[PDB]
């Protein structure tokens, strides 16, 4: 998902003038493990009896 | 022309010190890349010295840059185009392209505007980052203290 | 294909907090993830790391 | 020329035909004018933006961006999961 934000924005964004720091949104993937570890049906909750 | 310990201007990052000539190779051409880190990006760029005119590396502001965005600073007359959005894209590019007479000209026109219309959060973080890269060019030119630039930057908005 | 974007050296900082401080405040225990991107220009040349 | 005229056009009606609650269109696009600006605050400060400084950036109140907050808010359907998953409807 990142990936196709960042190609997409290579394109828009004026050359000569951009760096890493304005290329990558951390967003999606922080939004992805997030994701995972809450509300999936492996990221069980611990089970001590 | 870019020696190594020298601490040369390259846009838009302002100042910067570059740290060895480098003999990197790419497809068996060892191209004299150099080493340039600045201090606010916490970035290192490599540029080959042949083409290093060519991305524009300026030298800093010295006396008659200085006095010369002063008078820029305090030129009266300038107007701008009444719909706003083309006041926008104009300065926009005109920041965009980074010199330190047009940057100049944007942070007083917008000061002079803000002074009494005022601009919307937007409009005051363009200034914002115009002043901020101004100000580092200033206090890497007169090589004077941060804080002490911003001091005299707005003793000088004043007149 | 007159630029490119690239990745390399995965690196972590040590956990904001500890476990149990983790546990009663109700803060996942996490540690920041460090990336060394870079960015590369073709046509005229240059990195951005 | 058509341009200006299409983007008007899409973003009008995205503003007030897409919200189950409708919010007119200046608090939607206050909405997203907050949202841009803590969305950009969390890719370069990183730091997770804390209300009172996004007030600042704002240039309004504590308040109003707590209400602002408040009314961004989306309503979730009454057929979704039970507690985790959709095994019986919330609506039961």
């Amino acid at each position: 998902r990142m990936e196709r934000v960042v190609r997409e924005r290579m394109t828009t964004q004026d050359v000569e003038a951009i760096t890493p720091q304005t290329l990558i949104n951390i967003r999606p993937v922080v939004a992805a493990i997030k994701e995972f570890f809450g509300t999936s049906q492996l990221s069980q909750f611990m089970d001590q009896n | 022309i870019f020696k190594v310990g020298d601490t040369v201007v390259y846009p838009h990052h302002g100042a910067a010190l570059v740290e060895a000539i480098e003999t990197r190779t790419i497809k068996g051409e060892q191209k004299e890349y150099l080493v340039l880190k600045v201090a606010q990006g916490d970035l290192t760029v490599r540029v080959p010295a042949e083409n290093a005119e060519y991305v524009g590396v300026r030298d800093v502001v010295g006396q008659e840059g200085l006095d010369k965005v002063f008078q820029v600073l305090r030129a009266p007359h300038t107007e701008e185009p009444t719909n706003w959005s083309r006041r926008y894209k104009a300065n926009l590019e005109k920041l965009a392209s980074g010199d330190v007479n047009k940057v100049a000209e944007v942070v007083r026109d917008l000061w002079r505007r803000d002074q009494e219309r005022g601009l919307s959060a937007g409009e005051k973080r363009m200034l914002a980052k115009a002043r901020q890269i101004l100000v580092g060019e200033l206090a890497l030119a007169e090589s004077t203290d941060d804080a002490k630039a911003e001091t005299i930057l707005d003793e000088v908005l004043a007149a | 294909g007159s630029m490119s974007l690239s990745f390399s050296d995965p690196r972590f900082d040590d956990v904001k907090a500890p476990v149990d401080e983790c546990k009663d405040k109700d803060m996942t225990y996490a540690a920041p993830l460090f990336v060394t991107a870079e960015f590369i220009n073709n046509n005229t040349g240059e990195i951005k790391s | 020329y058509a341009t200006w005229w299409i983007r008007q056009a899409i973003t009008r009606a995205m503003a007030d035909q897409a919200r189950t609650i409708r919010i007119p269109v200046h608090m939607v696009e206050v909405i997203n004018k907050l949202g841009r600006i803590q969305r950009e605050l969390l890719q370069d400060l990183g730091r997770e933006p804390t209300p009172e400084e996004l007030a600042k950036e704002m240039d309004i109140t504590p308040e109003k961006v707590l209400e602002i907050q408040q009314y961004a808010r989306e309503p979730i359907s009454l057929d979704q999961t039970i507690g985790d998953e959709g095994d019986s409807q919330l609506g039961d």
